[PDB]
């Protein structure tokens, strides 16, 4: 019967053949037609185009080869420049584009052909505001990588304009994965309270450093930005008697979501989990699926760059996707209308015990903080 | 071989404009008016305009480009996204990119690295401006940003100091900066600093001249590049401490025929608006169009070189431009904007910005910032 036809671009990968968002994206896909509750008359199917990692330019012609063929919407990819470029050509051509991961978007843009399934770093900002003034902390020292900048943080530095805080900003080195003499300077000034703005990856590196400078203590209080930190590895860490605060929006509480984290299932970090960058790429072919089924009668259009004009659904399709509601992986999805990016969204937090990383509360940005 | 052609992009406006289209013919007319004994090729300027700061509308023009056999490309001077794609694509077919404008992306170290910048450097304003507050024995300050990438051109400041109510604040615009003004003002906080564009500049200070902080308590640093074209009008007075930086040599040879020129220009589109003086960006392409021209003729006194055509659909480039990119990074000059030099990254360096100061009636210089 009938089909529609997605289109995926996806960065080269060390890994393998595959990276985690081109898995995520095809198994997705997969659930999505084998579901008959869900798209009943459509089924899926895609384009896929790979890119060197950092390469925008190549990102701007395999996005205008996948419109010359003809799709509904694109999704990725990761890195920020190529994910730009795409935006850019879906901006021109009237064509979603759906992204999963965090860039920065700048302020003078006016691209409104794309939607983000990424939670609004200015939200998580706010909810780490929640925890500093919670903990009653006077004084905090926010640690960042150079790859992403200081501007997704800008709500934590505007806080001290608010809110009685002092915050000393300190940067990791950018030619290296060794912290050592940043850990040294911190232990040195007294800052025991600490905000890290990285990945998972690097922060398990940091923690073991960290660890070898008997910095993992009773004294030591570490709020972290990843939420896939609950993948973390803390058995080295977790009789030191330090406290480890941060945020998780994978919703493994609900049954559903444990039983399909499972099926995914078939340094640092542990194994058998399914990262938060999977699980949006998993929810954003999800989402769109509901806004397809808001409009069956739209068909892919053979776009040309440079040449035609915005295709003709496009203006629809891309109102029903902000406009979509849906339960996913990453608890209830909902986009801002004004800006195309999920500035609402819940969370819980998770904290070290002494048995491991635990829930302790759960935010949202209507009602704040609820630690229980 | 035939002549030096080179191509700009102007994201300039014909009616109003900067006049960076007139600049460009002006240092073209000055070179090509000067016979030698032996003769030289014909320098030519081919000339590209830009609608809007687009990723996409950029790349078809550097598609329209490639094929022209060219030497390099200027411009564009205020579109930070455009100019960061013809840095890449400037990359990857070895064409120089002369930067003459802000250009906001890292980029990446280990990329591909074809550019020098007449233009300053984000961590050169932040030192500037810090030698000043310097000069003040580090007063209390806040900061006023018109958009978030304040953070980004003001980085090295900003995670040099403490940030607090006593030492830095950091404040944004949402658009009235009155609610900002009386924040810092019930802070008793004396010094502050603006980063935004000539005319948010403008509205910030009018509406601090209304609450009375345009006094001699007050001292303002304008981050603008083109303080000398602000005109406040009944808002400085005899108190006033309005600092802000230039990079004009008026005591080039040229520069005052440079202004004659503009200023006629002006008039003849915008005869209902006075002349506000030269922009800097008019000034940079001008010295541009000599930068290039003597790096391609010292490169020409010992290698013959040859310009083709190249294409965005080909993996050829310019085999002459990484001998170029040397040539270009030696190139010593006196321009309109000072000294002209270039560090083994292409960064401009053994400049100067000569410190301004707004008065009833014209400027006062108070020193200046340097490099070496
Ligand atoms: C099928 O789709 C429905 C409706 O979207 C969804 O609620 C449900 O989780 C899916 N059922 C299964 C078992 O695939
Ligand atoms: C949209 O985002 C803006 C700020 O980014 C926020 O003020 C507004 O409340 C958002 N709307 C929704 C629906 O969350
Ligand atoms: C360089 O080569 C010769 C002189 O060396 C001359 O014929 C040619 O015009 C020169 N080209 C330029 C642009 O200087
Ligand atoms: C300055 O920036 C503001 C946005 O903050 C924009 O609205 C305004 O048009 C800009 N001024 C000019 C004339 O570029
Ligand atoms: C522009 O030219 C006229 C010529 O007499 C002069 O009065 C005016 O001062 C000039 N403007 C500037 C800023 O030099
Ligand atoms: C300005 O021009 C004069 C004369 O050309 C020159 O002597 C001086 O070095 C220039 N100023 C700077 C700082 O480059
Ligand atoms: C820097 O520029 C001045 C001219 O303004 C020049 O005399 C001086 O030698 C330069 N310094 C170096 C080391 O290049
Ligand atoms: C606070 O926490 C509980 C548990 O997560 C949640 O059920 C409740 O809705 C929260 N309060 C509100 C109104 O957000
Ligand atoms: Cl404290």
């Amino acid at each position: 019967t009938h089909v529609l036809r997605f289109g995926g671009i996806f960065e080269y990968v060390e890994s393998g053949p595959m990276g985690a968002e081109e898995l995520a994206f095809r198994f997705a896909v997969n659930t999505i037609n084998r579901n008959r509750t869900l798209l009943p008359n459509t089924t899926l199917t895609y384009d896929t185009q790979k890119i060197n990692l950092y390469d925008s330019f190549e990102a701007s012609k395999k996005a205008c080869d996948q419109l010359s063929l003809g799709v509904a919407a694109i999704f990725g990819p990761s890195h920020s420049s190529s994910a730009n470029a795409v935006q850019s050509i879906c901006n021109a051509l009237g064509v979603p584009h759906i992204q999963t991961r965090w860039k920065h978007q700048v302020s003078d843009n006016k691209d409104s052909f794309y939607v983000s399934l990424y939670p609004d770093f200015s939200s998580l900002s706010r909810a780490i505001l929640d925890l500093v003034q919670f903990f009653k902390w006077k004084t905090v020292t926010v640690v960042y990588d150079d790859s992403t900048g200081l501007i997704r943080l800008q709500e934590l530095i505007k806080a001290p304009s608010r809110y009685n805080l002092r915050l000393k900003i300190r940067q990791l080195p950018a030619d290296t994965k060794d912290a050592k003499p940043l850990l040294k300077e911190m232990k040195r000034g007294k800052e025991f309270h600490v905000i890290f703005d990285c990945s998972h990856e690097m922060a398990a590196g940091i923690l073991k450093q960290a660890l070898n400078m008997s910095m993992m203590t009773e004294y030591y209080h570490y709020i972290f930005t990843t939420l896939d930190l609950f993948a973390l590895d803390v058995e080295p860490y977790r009789y030191s008697g330090v406290n480890m605060t941060g945020f998780r929006i994978l919703n493994t509480e609900n049954t559903q979501v444990s039983s399909i984290i499972e099926k995914w299932s078939m340094s640092g970090l542990l194994d058998g989990f399914m990262t938060t960058d999977a699980a949006l790429m998993y929810d954003a072919v999800h989402v769109v699926s509901v806004a397809v089924q808001q409009f069956p009668q739209m068909t892919v259009s053979s776009l040309q760059c440079n040449r035609h004009k915005p295709w003709r659904f496009g203006t629809r399709f891309m109102s029903l996707i902000k406009e979509a509601h849906w339960e996913g992986l990453t608890g209830r999805i909902t986009f801002n209308k004004t800006n195309g990016l999920r500035t609402d969204f819940d969370l819980d937090v998770i904290s070290l015990k002494e048995e491991g990383l635990e829930k302790i509360g759960t935010w949202d940005p209507a009602s704040g903080l609820n630690m229980t | 071989l035939s002549s030096l052609r080179m191509a700009a992009i102007l994201d300039d406006q014909t009616v109003c404009g900067r006049g960076e289209r007139l600049a460009l013919a002006l240092a073209r007319e000055q070179i090509n008016g000067i016979i030698e004994v032996p003769a030289k090729a014909r320098v030519e300027v081919d000339i590209f305009e830009l609608q809007r700061d687009s990723q996409y509308e950029t790349t078809d023009t550097m598609c329209q480009i490639l094929p022209k056999g060219v030497v390099s490309v200027l411009g564009p001077s205020s579109s930070p996204a455009s100019a960061s794609t013809v840095s890449h694509i400037c990359g990857e077919k070895e064409i120089p990119h002369i930067k003459v404008g802000p250009e906001e992306t890292p980029r990446l170290q280990y990329l591909r690295f074809a550019s020098v910048s007449l233009y300053p450097s984000n961590e050169d304003v932040s030192l500037a401006v810090s030698r000043i507050l310097k000069s003040f024995n580090y007063p209390s300050a806040s900061l006023i940003c018109a958009k978030a990438e304040c953070l980004l051109r003001l980085e090295e400041l900003v995670r040099g100091f403490l940030i607090s109510k006593e030492t830095l604040s950091v404040r944004m615009l949402d658009r009235d900066p009155t609610p900002l003004l009386k924040e810092i003002r019930d802070d008793k906080v004396s010094t502050i600093i603006i980063d935004a564009n000539a005319s948010i500049s403008h509205l910030v200070l009018r509406k601090a001249s209304e609450l009375g902080m345009t006094s001699a308590f007050y001292k303002y640093i304008l981050t603008t590049m083109d303080f000398p074209i602000l005109h406040l009008d009944g808002i400085v007075e005899d108190s006033s401490n309005i600092l802000g930086f230039s990079m004009f040599n008026t005591s080039h040879p040229f520069y005052p025929e440079f202004v004659r020129s503009l200023n006629m220009s002006w008039r003849e589109n915008c005869e209902a608006s006075t002349y506000p003086g030269p922009a800097l960006s008019a000034a940079l392409m001008f010295d541009a169009v000599h930068v290039v021209v003597s790096a391609v003729r010292e490169l020409n006194r010992s290698q013959e070189i040859g310009v083709k055509p190249l294409a965005c659909t080909s993996a050829n480039i310019w085999p002459h431009g990484t001998s170029l990119m040397n040539y270009l990074r030696m190139v010593e000059y006196d321009g309109l904007t000072g000294r002209v030099e270039f560090n083994s990254k292409g960064q401009r360096t053994n400049y100067t910005l000569r410190i301004l100061e707004k008065s009833r009636q014209g400027h006062r210089e108070i020193g200046v910032w340097y490099s070496n």
